[PDB]
DNA sequence: CAACGGGCGGAACTATGCC
RNA sequence: GGCAUAGUUC
């Protein structure tokens, strides 16, 4: 009637990728962590645009939508910030948002590429990930002009998918089909998984009636906003705070 | 119209790869080799570059109002 | 001067006939526009090809329960001059 | 000088030349011109 | 003229007295929603806030109605008007003075439509009385008319751009009329053919067969979930069938909990042979056919279209006739929810692997086709040598055509039988055909083996050109290919002549569909 | 005014006699998609008013008229579209 | 009120009760200039 | 025939027919005959040669073209009633060759048999694996898809216009789309479609859409509408004032400028005033134009000019971005149409081993009865093409493209040959027992949305002659309660509901009558 | 037009309570917990943890409608044990497991980089 | 036997020309 | 405001 004793092993760790193996954990817990990677990890992204001049070939909502999807490095200040709905300011203060400014005009005979290199922020720690190519925003002819002011709030991927900090979360358990959770009409047509521990002749592991899914394999790839280790840690802390607040509310209700 | 910033299916950023992709193609690369070189690993990301039609080049031909 | 005749777009007597794509873009006209329509009071009109029975040929048909057994008509026209058609029938009474 | 089993490109070269010469709305233009 | 004013449709009598435009009506797109009950309809918040119902003030509700008036026309659970006893109207869409907001018994408040309101839902054309039934309103976020899926059959409605009409009765008298007369659960069994007019539709129906196979053993947690989705559940988990070495339930053991009351029924699965009922194993049924329900428990058998469908004497029909509309409604809802949430575990699909046959089957099909073409050639040779003898009552052309068509039909049917009997136990075409969800053995045959002969006006493809079908054939060619017998299946593809002949064949179906409708409507109007 | 009116309304004839004038020529160009524009510019019409014969797909439409593209409803088989390589003669004189 | 000419792209003042003509190019199609009022776009 | 082939005396347009049995020669110079080009076969060998092919493939900087091919006597124009005296061959290198002799006197040959299809039916991939009604339905629905309809849409004031954000050219395309320019102005997006029954919201031709994909710009579009008004008493463009004009409404006039026109970039909600115009009543009457109810668009462009006569003229355009909701209509290139049923986020959609959630989920019951196997083959070919890097060829009659070849090609990239893939459940994380068929198919967003179709009424405007509710969603009209509906209510027996629908809900009235003569008094 | 704002799926509004406790009168020692603004991310963990308890006889959860954000959990336990105690113990055990997992992942990161 | 007259689906949504 | 015509959905 007690908790488990999970263990981890990090197979590969780079600047955009973490591969690890969780063991001695329940499938529900593993999948809940997998879901929290995608949805409930706070990220800084642009959420308020005011276009002073737009003589380009894309309309204002098009440009604003493109601006929203440029990822900003929120490695360290995403914890410090507050939600704009949770702040004492009127609309925006430095404690709950980061302000951006873009002002580009083309006066040459060559098409100019307005990229994320041109977004300028007041805080030096929240900058587009392509500022230590570039994310193209719009192209300008001669005489066309763009100028705007934007504000970067804080949020997570349940609200909008621009706050989703990951690129592809590969989740897989039981690479050899020893638990028969999926049934193959022909087992020999199916390619073996990357983590399979079988020979070149045997296709499926023999059935294991007294087994449960353990040893989940992950691969969390980051979209550049957070680094792929803080995505995992923020998910374990982020899920842990959801359970704690549930326990607080239950204790009030019982009493 | 213009290449999207993110891949629709998974969210990997493909909005900074169109110029590099065109340059690789101009440098005598096959499309498969160019996509492999740019790091587009899964077909959801690969189709974003394979099937893109860049109309903003055509839209830039017409003179602006001002 | 006896009147004004509408002109079909991209035809030999339009202002866009023979122009290159750069000139078309200068005139704010799409180089991909196929043409072949009229501009009447702003709106764009398209004539629809209308099928008709071939003229100057003898066709022999039959009618279900009419007086005649077999009929034959020759819808006759003269080189698109005038007198549009004159369908002469040479029938044959039933038995 | 036959074109054997290389036909799947020859036929489409011919068709491309056709559509480069004429187009798709040639009927309307030719009828109005005449 | 006045006679023209009164003459026909759009004319006064028949266009403004026998049928006229009404108030309190809405029309928008319908989309599926398997989480609703049989007699519920999902309504967007905009339509509800736009349509109103007049409620008379009494001491039982004066506080609630006063709060609604305080909310006003802006907030959705509000009201739009206050109608005095004298009849004079008070507006609430703008800001009124505090004096008019006073409410006393005998007043009327025109509140916005809320949950539980009774409405009449219709899809045009209205053919039988199961096209206008009463539903209970539930308010849902987005802007389409959500409605359940078993109610698709009464309306003949699929969810591809369709629309339906909403009518809101305005008086307690008519509301009670619709509640006691035209509610959806009360129209389950039609008086046209004394059969249930609605049944399980194709997705719970393609999955209840798989659920009710013998192999389905359910773990403890899966049983917990499925029971969590049961609305008519006592609260006691039944003893598992397999008790050692691991507790396992069974799909029948849970469909028994779904089945209401003490219903006794005996049906037969759609793949039940003609020897089980005769030889031994009559009551043992090796293939698990011969559905038996005793005391409301599914003892044996596999459930399909012939048990849960819209046919006479089916399980749903027995449930209605024995228990009533109020229990048959729960029967439908529970079947749908439990089977859908189990299907989230098993899954379903359809693909090329399900539409591809085996090499031996391909050899059989090609052999049969070659034999049929040879036989047609032989018949043509005998006819040319004048050795063919006419059949009494038929012309020489008629007997030749009859022999040719008979040979080709035999070929098509034999290839179809080979394709059917060469399927597998995991094939999804077989899954959707055996359970009766959607498709047929002829469709499987056309996908795998042979599309078959194309006919125009009941005869073979005619001679459009001078004595030949197309410019690619010689004159006077009566072979199977010349007159349009497609030897290929849809998976292999059609050669250009077969493509054109198939288009000629499908044009007739499109024409008949576009033609029959007006005549059918006119016949029904004359009868009425 | 005569040419402008006939092209604007579609009633092919004089304004005073728009009763027997055949309506349905000179439609307003479809601009929803480029394919819509092209298939509108290459379109035929059979002036037949319910008989199946003029609505069926005759054998002689091979390579001249699309076997598939047709509207559904009250004009199934009466509105047709040219095949891809089909051409329509412009006319000459047999001198 | 300032309207931008559709041919020479030159803005010129035109008031009410005034033929819509363009100086120095003689065109007849004029476009209104973009407003100075500020409008806020979510970046969704 | 020799003279027509040389193009010396008889133009290539003229047709010549010999009726051998009836001894008649018919020559037509008429206008209106319909004809198509055909290759010429002299003995058994095409007159088209490799020299012609090379001179054609060097077409640039060589002034050798189709006219120079026709003038060489290689191809020919054949009208319909000259086709009755000709022997055609569908494919040269297959029908001219030595066989068991069917015909050894071929007189012509087909260029390619796939040129029998029109403009809208040349975009269907693998049409020979489909069903003819499905091909017809796709031919119908190809004129309703939303993409960029013309490149100069920014200077066109068209009454209604719809343009997609990010169109894509198909990954599986027909060879004859290069002539239709579908590569340059496409209409649709390649979507990762999984054919599965997930939660029951795609039953009966419905579609489950990924909401996270939609948040990234998937199938998003714009809607442009144009309004016009001219000042034909004395109508004048001017800003009305509440306490000086006779006619007035409950709308806002504070958006307008001095001359009565909204400047571009001004957000206008439903039931606002765009153009303010006033009639001097012989003291001023308001005839302002109002936004069509519930648009919530932004003014895009305002054009001021003079009409034919000389009155001032104005056209104003309004744009509104349309994000795909749960009522919008989508369709593939195989006659499979459906409406969005519900939208799930990325965390809820089922995923593969590699984190590839489908963009669209469609029901497996749509396939067996409709027999659109071109859909499955297009999905498989797209899954091969997106990995290989090429763009698949789906021209109708090929003989060099088989399902077996496609499957073998797909097996070389690590996937199951027949296209299936093991998916995991989204909510619970457990493997789904049945493997799902998933791959990139080319989908279209049809013109039919739900925001342009939702309509309701409760005591609105009323007609003048009959005093019944108006007709038309734009006029807040009611829904007709026809004779079939009243017959259904008669069959029900709901007499009071029927009387309410036909009398009280519609026009009620009262009159007086004399008890002696039945005449209104 | 009828589009709910995105934040309504996780933000409690004025008046809404996070969790409400109701008893089940069909079977003794049964209780239903209704949680507002939650989904499978919490329902699945709580159910799977309740099933580990040997004194829990029933433990399930369901989402009554995907368009309305609300979670219902039903747990029945053996006598001399209450479902509220089972629920609280489940949450405590989940928190302990997550804390241990985070500690071990952090030490694994430390070992992997610079080690 | 011939001539004359009335009869021929149901809903719904856009657009354009004209009085 | 009304009359007419055209297209489209089911
Ligand atoms: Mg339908
Ligand atoms: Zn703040
Ligand atoms: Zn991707
Ligand atoms: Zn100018």
């Amino acid at each position: 009637p007690y908790a488990n004793q999970p263990t981890v092993r990090i197979t590969e760790l780079t600047d955009e990728n973490v591969k690890f193996i969780i063991e001695n954990t329940d499938l529900a817990v593993a999948n809940s962590i997998r879901r929290v990677f995608i949805a409930e990890v706070p990220i800084i992204a642009i959420d308020w645009v005011q276009i002073d001049a737009n003589s380009s070939v894309l309309h204002d909502e098009f440009i604003a939508h493109r601006l929203g999807l440029i990822p900003l490095t929120s490695d360290d200040i995403v914890d410090k910030l507050q939600y704009s709905r949770d702040c004492t300011c009127e609309e925006f203060c430095p404690e709950c948002s980061v302000e951006f400014t873009l002002d580009v005009r083309c006066n040459e005979d060559q098409t100019r590429h307005v990229t994320s290199r041109d977004l300028i922020s007041n805080s030096p720690r929240v900058i587009p990930v392509t500022s230590r190519d570039d994310i193209l925003i719009v192209k300008l002819r001669k005489g066309q002009e763009l100028r705007l002011r934007a504000y970067a709030k804080k949020g997570f991927g349940k609200e909008h998918a621009k706050w989703n900090p990951t690129a592809g979360v590969a989740f897989e358990y039981d690479p050899d089909n020893a638990l028969r959770h999926t049934v193959y009409p022909k087992p020999e047509e199916w390619p073996k998984s990357e983590y399979s521990e079988l020979d070149e002749d045997e296709s499926q592991a023999p059935y294991d009636p007294n087994g449960k899914p353990e040893r989940f394999y992950y691969n969390v790839e980051s979209c550049g906003s957070l680094r792929p280790e803080t995505i995992v840690l923020s998910a374990l802390s982020g899920l842990k705070k959801k359970l704690s607040d549930l326990q607080t509310q239950l204790s009030h209700e019982i009493q | 119209m213009i290449i999207p910033v993110r891949c629709f299916t998974c969210g990997k950023i493909v909005g900074n790869k169109w110029e590099a992709y065109l340059g690789l193609l101009q440098a005598e690369y096959t499309e498969g080799d160019a996509l492999d070189a740019l790091g587009l690993k899964r077909y959801c990301c690969r189709r974003m570059l394979l099937a893109h039609v860049d109309l903003i080049e055509k839209l830039l031909n017409y003179a602006p109002l001002e | 001067f006896i009147g004004k005749i509408p002109i079909m777009l991209r035809s030999t007597y339009c202002l866009l006939n023979g122009l290159t794509d750069r000139d078309l873009c200068e005139l704010n006209e799409c180089p991909l526009d196929p043409g072949g329509y009229f501009i009447i009071n702003g709106s764009e009109k398209v004539l629809i090809a209308q099928e008709k029975m071939a003229t100057n040929t003898v066709y022999v048909f039959a009618k279900k329960d009419s007086k005649y057994a077999y009929t034959g008509e020759c819808r006759s026209c003269l080189e698109n001059s005038s007198r549009p058609t004159s369908t002469i029938w040479v029938s044959m009474l039933a038995r | 000088e036959i074109t054997p089993d290389l036909w799947q490109e020859a036929c489409w070269i011919v068709i491309s030349s056709y559509f480069d010469e004429k187009g798709l709305v040639r009927q309307q233009l030719d009828s109005f011109d005449e | 003229s006045l006679k023209q004013r009164l003459k026909g449709k759009e004319g006064r009598v028949r266009g403004n007295l026998m049928g006229k435009r009404v108030d309190f009506s809405a029309r928008t797109v319908i989309t599926p929603d398997p989480n609703l009950s049989i007699d519920q309809v999902g309504v967007p918040r905009s339509i509800a806030a736009n349509m109103t119902f007049a409620e008379i003030v009494t001491p039982f509700n004066i506080d609630r109605l006063q709060e609604l008036v305080r909310r006003g026309n802006s907030q959705y659970p509000g009201a739009k008007y206050i109608i005095r006893d004298n009849g004079d109207r008070i507006d609430l869409r703008f800001h009124p003075k505090p004096s008019d907001l006073h409410l006393q018994t005998g007043y009327k408040v025109e509140r916005h439509m809320c949950d539980g309101d009774i409405v009449i839902f219709n899809r045009q054309p209205t053919l039988h009385k199961m096209s206008m039934m009463g539903h209970r309103v539930r308010i849902l976020p987005w802007s389409t008319f959500r409605l359940n899926l078993s109610v698709t059959t009464p309306y003949n409605a699929d969810f591809d751009g369709d629309e339906m009409n909403l009518h809101l009765p305005q008086s307690l008298e008519t509301r009670a009329e619709i509640q006691e007369l035209a509610m959806v659960p009360r129209m389950i069994v039609t008086p046209q053919s004394n059969r249930p007019v609605m049944g399980i539709v194709q997705d719970t129906l393609t999955a209840v067969r798989k659920f009710t196979k013998r192999d389905v053993f359910l773990e403890r947690g899966e049983v917990m979930n499925l029971l969590m989705f049961l609305s008519t559940w006592d609260g006691k988990v039944p003893q598992p069938a397999i008790l050692k070495p691991r507790p396992l339930w069974t799909g029948k053991q849970i469909f028994s909990l779904i089945i209401p009351g003490h219903i006794n029924c005996i049906r037969t699965h759609s793949t039940h042979p003609d020897d089980e009922d005769s030889g031994p194993y009559k009551h043992i049924s090796p293939g698990d056919t011969k559905v038996v329900v005793e005391n409301g428990e599914l003892i044996m058998g596999i459930l399909c279209k012939k048990s849960l469908g819209t046919s006479a004497g089916s399980l749903v029909h027995i449930s209605y006739l024995e228990m009533g509309h109020d229990i048959t409604r729960l029967f439908y809802s529970n079947i749908q929810t439990v089977i859908n949430n189990w299907l989230l575990i098993e899954g379903h699909t359809i693909g090329i692997g399900d539409s591809i046959a085996d090499s031996k089957t391909y050899q059989d099909i090609q052999n049969t086709i070659k034999k049929a073409k040879q036989d047609v050639i032989e018949v043509i040779e005998k006819a040319h040598n004048n050795e063919l003898e006419p059949t009494p009552g038929n012309t020489l052309r008629q007997t030749f055509e009859n022999q040719v068509n008979r040979i080709l039909n035999d070929a098509r049917d034999k290839t179809g039988s080979s394709a059917q009997k060469s399927l597998s136990e995991y094939n999804n075409f077989k899954s959707m055909v055996v359970s009766g969800a959607k498709g047929s053995k002829i469709n499987i045959s056309q996908v795998i083996a042979v599309v078959g002969q194309q006919n125009v006006e009941g005869k073979r493809i005619p001679f459009g050109f001078k004595h030949r079908t197309l410019p690619h054939f010689i004159k006077d060619d009566y072979g199977p290919e010349s007159r349009g017998f497609v030897e290929n299946s849809y998976l292999a593809g059609l050669t250009p002549t077969e493509f054109f002949f198939h288009a000629m064949g499908g044009r007739e179906g499109l024409i008949d569909t576009a033609v029959k409708t007006a005549e059918t409507g006119y016949i029904q109007r004359r009868l009425i | 005014d005569g040419l402008k009116y006939s092209l604007a309304t579609g009633n092919w004839g004089d304004q005073k006699k728009a009763h027997q004038a055949r309506a349905g020529v000179s439609q307003v160009l479809n601009r929803l998609t480029f394919a819509s524009t092209l298939s509108h510019l290459r379109r035929l019409n059979s002036p037949i008013g319910k008989l199946a014969k003029p609505r069926q797909l005759h054998n002689t439409l091979w390579g001249m008229v699309c076997p598939a593209e047709t509207p559904e409803g009250h004009a199934v088989g009466l509105v047709k579209n040219l095949a891809l390589m089909a051409y329509i003669s412009v006319g000459s004189q047999p001198s | 009120m300032i309207y931008i000419c559709g041919e020479c792209h030159t803005e010129n003042e035109i008031k009410s009760r005034d033929p819509i003509r363009c100086r120095e190019c003689g065109y007849r199609i004029m476009y209104k200039k973009r407003t100075k009022r500020l409008v806020v776009f979510d970046a969704r | 025939r020799k003279l027509r082939r040389q193009m010396d005396i008889i133009v290539s347009e003229v047709s010549m027919i010999r009726d051998i049995r009836e001894r008649e020669i018919r020559i037509y110079t008429d206008a209106g005959r319909i004809c198509r080009p055909l290759l010429i076969v002299e003995k058994q060998k095409l007159l088209l040669k490799k020299r012609h092919i090379d001179q054609l493939k060097e077409r640039e900087y060589n002034n050798y073209s189709w006219q120079d091919l026709v003038a060489s006597g290689v191809v020919e124009y054949i009208d319909t009633l000259e086709e009755e005296t000709v022997m055609l061959a569908m494919t040269p290198d297959d029908l001219q060759e030595k066989e068991v002799a069917y015909c050894s006197t071929y007189t012509h040959c087909e260029i390619h048999p796939s040129m029998i299809l029109g403009v809208c039916a040349s975009i269907i991939p693998f049409p020979d694996h489909n069903q003819s009604p499905r091909n017809t339905y796709q031919s119908a629905m190809g004129k309703q898809a939303m993409g960029v309809y013309i490149t100069n849409f920014h200077v066109r004031m068209d009454t209604l216009a719809h343009v997609l954000y990010y169109p894509q050219k198909p990954l599986v395309t027909t060879r004859s789309m290069e002539y239709l320019r579908f590569r340059e102005l496409p209409a649709g997006i390649n979507s990762i479609v999984a054919i599965a029954s997930y939660t029951g919201y795609n039953q009966e031709d419905s579609v489950i859409m990924n909401r996270s994909a939609v948040d990234r710009g998937f199938f998003r579009s714009v809607f442009y509408r144009s309004y016009k008004e001219q000042e034909s008493q004395e109508e004048v463009f001017e800003k009305p004032t509440r306490e000086t004009c006779q006619g007035m409404r409950h709308a806002i006039y504070d958006k307008l400028d001095d001359d009565g026109l909204i400047a571009p970039g001004v957000r206008v909600s439903g039931d606002d005033v765009i153009i303010g115009k006033t009639v001097t009543l012989p003291t001023k009457r308001d005839c302002s134009t109002f936004l069509r109810t519930s648009e919530t668009g932004i003014v895009d462009q305002v054009m001021v000019t003079l009409n034919q006569e000389g009155y001032k003229f104005c056209k104003i355009r309004v744009r509104s971005v349309r994000i795909p909701q749960i009522g919008d209509k989508f369709a593939s290139r195989h006659g499979q149409k459906g409406t969005c049923g519900i939208q799930y986020r990325q965390e809820d959609m089922p995923f593969t081993c590699e984190g590839i959630t489908p963009d669209i989920i469609i029901n497996p019951h749509a396939i067996p009865s409709r027999m659109t196997i071109g859909h499955l083959i297009e999905c498989l070919q797209g899954k091969v093409s997106a990995n290989k890097g090429e763009i698949g060829d789906a021209t109708p009659f090929n003989d060099a493209v088989n399902v077996q070849k496609i499957s073998n090609l797909l097996s070389d990239y690590g996937y199951h040959l027949r296209g299936n893939e093991v998916l995991y459940n989204g909510f619970t994380g457990r493997k789904i027992t049945s493997q799902i068929f998933i791959g990139p198919t080319y989908y279209q967003r049809l013109k039919h949305m739900v925001d342009d179709k939702i309509h309701s009424r409760a005591r609105g405007p009323i007609q003048i002659l009959n005093r019944q509710p108006m007709e038309g969603r734009s006029r807040d009209g009611g829904l007709r309660f026809g004779e079939m509906e009243r017959d259904c209510q008669i069959a029900h027996g709901a007499a009071q509901f029927l009387r309410e629908r036909l009398f009280e809900a519609s026009d009620p009235y009262q009159v007086h009558v004399c008890n002696l003569c039945g005449i209104m008094a | 037009m009828n589009a709910p704002p995105a934040f309504e799926s996780f933000l409690l509004f004025e008046g809404e309570k996070k969790i409400t406790i109701n008893k089940d009168t069909k079977v003794p020692n049964a209780c239903l917990f209704t949680i507002n603004k939650e989904d499978h991310t919490l329902g699945n963990i709580i159910k799977s943890q309740l099933l580990k308890d040997p004194q829990v006889l029933f433990a399930g959860y369901k989402v009554p409608h995907p368009l309305e954000h609300k979670i219902i959990i039903r747990v029945q336990t053996t006598p001399d044990y209450s479902p509220q105690e089972a629920f609280t113990n489940a949450i405590t055990d989940l928190i302990s497991e997550l804390s241990l997992l985070e500690e071990r992942f952090r030490v694994a990161i430390k070992d992997k980089q610079e080690g």
